[PDB]
This record gives C-alpha cells, structure tokens and sequence, in this order.
C-alpha cells in the first residue's frame, strides 16, 4: 500500500491520497479519494474545508471548483465510502474524516517556461489543485501556515495496441525470414506470423468501431487475412518441403497484402503538380505505419516518388510538427516543429524513388522552443482525444500532431503531404510518504 | 453416416515392417486431411504424420521421420502409413483423425472425428 | 517444438462439485487450443473447440477460458459419466501438433 501526505507550517491539518496522477476514462474520470486529519484544539470554533479548483493561469481564470465540508459529517454526501477511505480512517484515530470529489471533463497539460511567450501572460498553464483550509466563515482571511495545497494531474492514456503489436510481430518476422540463412529460422518465423495473423484477425480496427460485427466491412477486413494466412501457409509449406530460397520467394507474396492493408487502413496520403513546360504529373506519396506513437518510439515514414517531369528532386524533408490551439475566448493558434531530417536523396526525371524514414521526437533537442506543449521529467504533450459532442470553445488547450514530407526541386512553392498521428502514454499495512 | 475405421494391427519382429490403413465412410478423403496419432500404453498421445491428399504434402514426427511412409488414393478412400524397421519403442495403439481445411469453420474443428485404434506391438517372444 | 505442459497431474472430487484443469503453452497460439476427453479403453472426444466453443453434443456443464497462454476448462457440476483422463492440445498448424499429459480424476 502506498498513500501520500502533506502537513501544515502550523501543524493544524493534513491530507492523505492514495494516488499522484487521476487517470481519464473518457466517460468518466477517477475521483479524489481523499482523507483530512485535523486537531480539533486551536480549531476548537472553526471548521475546515477541502477545495478543488481546475484553473489556467497576473492573469488568472478558473474552469471548475467543488467545495466539501469535512465535519460535522451530518449532510452525509457521497455516504457510500471507497474502500481505502475506510481503511485509512480506522487504521488512524478517531479524528480523520472522509471526503470526495467527482470532475467533469478538462484539458490537463501546460506550456513551456520560457521568457516572452506567445499567449496571455508569463509562464502559464492548465493545473488541477486539492486545497484544505480552516477557518469559522469562507470569506474570512486565509493563515498560509493553518492551510494546505497539493497538486494532482489528469493523465490520459492510450488504448490497447494488440493489433498493431500483431503487425509489428508479423513484419520483424517477415524481415528474419528475408535475411534467414537456413531452414529453421525460416520455419520459426512463419510460426511466430502465423500465430500472430491469427490472434489478429479476431480483433477489431479502430475505423469500424460504430460498424456492426456483421457489417460488409468486417467482412472484408477477415477476407484480408484469410488470405494472408493462406499465403503464410503455402511459404510454411515450401519451407517444411525443402526449398529455402523457394519459400522467400513465396514470403515476399505478402507485401501486396500489406500494401493493400495500408491504403485502407493507415494514414495516408497524395498530392499532384503538373508545370508548365511538361507533359506528365509528379506524384508524391507518404504513409507512417501506426496510428498510434508512444514517447520516445521512433516514427518511420513511408515515402514513393514517380517523377514524370524534366524537373529533378534534390532533397527530402521529414518532419514532424506540433499544433496547439487554444481553446480559450482569444482562440490563438499556433504550431511548432519538434524533429526533423534532411535527408540528400534525388529523383531523376522520369525515374521512382521510395524510402523508409525513421524519426524520433523527443525533448532534448527542444529545450530552446517558445511555445512547445509540455505535459506537467516533462516531455511534450500527449495529443487530445477529441470532444465527444462538447464545445470546443472552452475545452482549454487542444494539442495534435502531424507528419510533413517536402520536396525541393531545381529552377524554381513546394510539394508536401501531412500525416497526422496520435502520440500519447501506455496504459500501465501502509506507511506515509511524501507526496 | 460419418466413422473412421482402420486395420493392420500385429505383433512384427524389430526390423520388420507392417501397413497400416486408415479407410473413411460418409465423406470423401479430398476434402479432408488425415493424421495418425500413436498412444503408447501408460502415456499420453502422440502425433505422428499427416498428408492432405489435395497436393499431396506431408510430414512426419522427429521419431519415425526417416522411417515411415504417408499415401493415400482418392477412388478407394484410404490413407496408408507405411511402417520401415520398428525400434520396439513403438508399440503402441494407433488412431487415425480428420482435420479440416483452412478458410472458414472446418479448420477450428480440430480433430472432430476419431477412429478405434488398432495395435501394432513389437517384441521377440 | 511448441511444449505444452498441464499442471494438476492427478485430481479428486465428487459429484456434483466443481473442478478445473489448467494448461500453459510456451509459445503464443491464438486460441488454437482444444480438449478432450478419453474414457478408459475408447477413442478420445472432442470437448471444447478453439478454447472457448463447445462441439455439438457435449453437455452444456463444460467451459473453456483464454487469457494469454494460460487456458482452464471447468466443468460446473460434475457427474458419474465425467470420470476420465482430459487432454491438452495445440492446433496452429499441421507439423506443429502436441498434446499435454494426461489429467485423472477419481472419487474423494
Ligand atoms: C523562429 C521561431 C519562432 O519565432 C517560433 C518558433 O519558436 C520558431 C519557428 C516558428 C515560430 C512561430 C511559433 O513559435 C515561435 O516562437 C513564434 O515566435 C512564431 C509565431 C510568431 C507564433 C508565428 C510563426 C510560428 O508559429
């Protein structure tokens, strides 16, 4: 068991949690299961309070508040007592009291601290904060060493990945079996893929959620994989029979499936621009491999070029960028880049050119940023899961990520794609310890 | 309706060899793939071959993988299990069982339709 | 290959109790596990299909359950006729078939 604590300068109240960091559920999120112990001595009139307040911040505005009332317990809200709540209270004295508190939804993260920034005010924020104070009235003036503040963070996780773990099994085995030597190796893999295909057709994708389980949709979805595991099969054939080389050969069959995956299911795009003084299209096309990234994970792009011009590519750009609106009444928006290449490669005219290009972002290289989005050991802020019907307007701080592939093309505006992805955090007696 | 039945079963000299049939009534073979599983007396089952009879692959456990032979004929709906030089290690009943193929239900369907077993024994005596 | 073992060798119970048998493969299959039940001196029968569905005719008193490679089958009120040796099995593919050792169960 693991609880924290806070005392007072005066030593006259403390607040016990049972946790750092409330998680969201997205329809509901965990409450505050606090407990207050108060010496009833030098508050032998008064009462005390527990204060919860959800506020951005001189300039200073607030977006929720609830206020509890410890004792007397006589109005008996919330009677029904959290299990902890209870085993706290009994394992300590008589004079611990119960309290709780239920939130609706807000946006958790902050902004970076750096001189001069680009919104109203200096050093700003979005925090949540547990406060208990006493006094006999609650107008009356607040003694610092007779009170106490904590500070809590509504963390927001991502959802299981066991489809895209599935991929990344069935690819690092499909790469094992392109650089295999012998039979066995290649037999290993084909049994790890197999097992993974399997596991993944039972699931769902994310884009047919609201779609029925016996809409065409999942039904195309399974015939997908019914053929893939039917290929699979045939290489684990040609392998058992002897063939080595033969069955890399039928391996190699399961690209196409995988091409076909990607176009339907994964981010994607295409742009074309066809110049003057030209007969033919230039085609650029990009696409990342999951839809969900988690901090410090590497991102890897695809990248396909078919030239069909007299121009020539010198270079392409990778990047990606972070966009951060604010959701307030002054509605700025603004974006900033966080990683980058620049990668030397070049198209000739009427020729084709593809790629894999790998980047990580991540805070280091970002320590000089304006206005980057931090999260509350900070890293940048994990993207927001969108509203499910509510206002958008005083949502509070909304950050989202995308994708950028730019050419640069001889005698000269570009050409470029966006990609968005979603980057966020995976879902993981007693003796008091400092909180 | 649907059964599996299979002859063969008889005491053979180490060394020696012995046929074993696996005949199917109620369904056709080519739409089936046949496997043979062996139970030793006292202990639990063992898979020892299969061939699928649409293109005419098979496979063989590591312990009789260079010894027994797999085949089978479509017109008279019998599979074969060839059996080279015993080892006396073998002596042991022998099932034969259907298992689907791949795309849809039948595959999930493991094992649904066993046989009676016969006894192959090897000794000296 | 792909071993699969049985943890309760030997088990005892009565009629009408409630029974489990657990079975963990060393490498992932995707719910491509299946049970039978062998009587002494027949043929084994086919119990539970895919770990979790159960194969026309069987008595409704059995259930399968999943959770990663660990799998458990249940039979809620056991009676006279449930009294055998059950087996494990993996069916991912065809050259990869292996069954678990056996599991008696007898009258406390
Ligand atoms: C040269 C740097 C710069 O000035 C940036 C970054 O720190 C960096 C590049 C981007 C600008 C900025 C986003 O953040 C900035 O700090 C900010 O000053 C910029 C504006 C004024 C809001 C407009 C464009 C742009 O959104």
């Amino acid at each position: 068991t693991r609880v924290f604590k806070k005392a007072s300068p005066n030593g006259k109240l403390t607040v016990y949690l049972g946790k750092r960091d409330f998680v969201d559920h997205i329809d509901l999120v965990d409450p505050v299961d606090g407990v207050v112990l108060v010496d009833p001595e030098y508050l032998k009139e008064r009462r005390v309070y527990v204060t919860l307040t959800c506020a951005f911040r001189t300039f200073r505005k607030d977006l929720f508040v609830a206020n509890v009332q410890s004792f007397p317990p006589a109005p008996e809200d919330k009677k029904p007592l959290t299990r902890l709540q209870e085993r706290l209270i009994k394992k300590l004295g008589e004079h611990a009291y119960p309290f709780t508190f239920e939130i609706p939804p807000n946006l958790p993260c902050s902004v970076t601290l750096q001189p001069g920034p680009e919104d109203t005010g200096k050093a700003c924020g979005v925090d949540y904060e547990v406060k208990a104070f006493c006094a006999e009235n609650l107008e009356e003036k607040i003694h610092k060493r007779n009170s106490v503040r904590l500070v809590i963070r509504k963390v927001q996780y991502a959802p299981e990945a066991d489809l895209e773990d599935n991929w990344e099994t069935l690819n690092d085995n499909l790469k094992v079996i392109e650089k295999a030597d012998n039979a066995a190796q290649v037999k290993d893999a084909l049994t790890k893929m197999r097992a993974a295909a399997l596991d993944a057709q039972k699931a769902t994708p994310p884009k047919l959620e609201d779609k029925s389980p016996d809409s065409p949709e999942m039904k195309d979805f399974r015939h997908g994989f019914d053929i893939l595991v039917g290929q699979i099969d045939d290489a684990l054939k040609l392998a058992n029979e002897g063939k080595v080389k033969e069955a890399q050969a039928a391996a190699e069959q399961l690209k196409t499936t995988r091409n076909a995956y990607i176009q339907k299911y994964l981010p994607t795009a295409e742009t074309t621009r066809q110049f003057l003084m030209s007969d033919k299209p230039l085609h650029l096309e990009a696409s990342l491999d999951k839809e969900i990234y988690y901090h410090g994970e590497p991102i890897s792009v695809n990248v396909h070029v078919t030239n069909n011009t007299n121009k020539t590519v010198k270079k392409i750009k990778i990047s990606v960028r972070q966009y951060a609106d604010i959701c307030l009444f002054n509605t700025a928006q603004y974006k900033c880049p966080v990683a980058m290449e620049e990668a030397d490669d070049t198209v000739a005219p009427s020729s084709t050119f593809c790629k894999v290009y790998t980047l990580t972002p991540f805070l280091a290289n970002n320590r000089e940023k304006r206005g980057l989005a931090l999260d509350g050991d900070t890293n940048l802020a994990s993207s927001t899961l969108l509203r499910e019907g509510a206002n958008r307007e005083i949502l509070g701080i909304i950050v989202s990520y995308k994708v950028k592939v730019k050419l640069v093309v001889s005698r000269g505006s570009d050409v470029a794609v966006e990609l968005p992805f979603t980057l966020m955090h995976p879902k993981p007696d007693i003796v008091f310890e400092d909180f | 309706e649907v059964q599996l039945v299979e002859s063969g079963g008889g005491l053979v000299q180490p060394g020696g060899s012995l046929r074993l049939s696996c005949a199917a009534s109620g369904f056709n073979v080519v739409d089936f793939s046949l496997h043979w599983v062996r139970q030793a007396p006292g202990k639990g089952l063992e898979w020892v071959a299969y061939i699928s009879s649409s293109s005419g692959s098979t496979s063989y456990a590591d312990s009789v993988k260079g010894r027994f032979t797999i085949s089978a004929d479509t017109s008279k709906n019998t599979a074969y299990l060839q059996m080279n030089s015993l080892r006396a290690e073998d002596t042991a009943v022998y099932y034969c069982a259907r298992w689907g193929y791949w795309p849809g239900e039948p595959w999930w369907k493991a094992f649904d339709y066993w046989g009676q077993g016969t006894l192959v024994t090897v000794s000296s005596a | 290959d792909i071993q699969m073992t049985q943890s309760p060798s030997s088990l005892s119970a009565s009629v009408g109790d409630r029974v489990t048998i657990t079975c963990r493969a060393s490498q992932s299959v995707s719910s491509a596990v299946a049970w039978y039940q062998q009587k002494p001196g027949k043929a084994p029968k086919l119990l539970i299909y895919s770990a979790s569905s159960l194969y026309s005719g069987v008595p409704s008193r059995f259930s399968g359950s999943r959770s990663g490679t660990d799998f458990t089958l249940t039979i809620s009120s056991l009676q006279p006729e449930d009294f055998a040796t059950y087996y494990c099995q993996q069916y991912l593919y065809y050259s990869l078939v292996t069954f678990g050792q056996g599991t008696k169960v007898e009258i406390k």
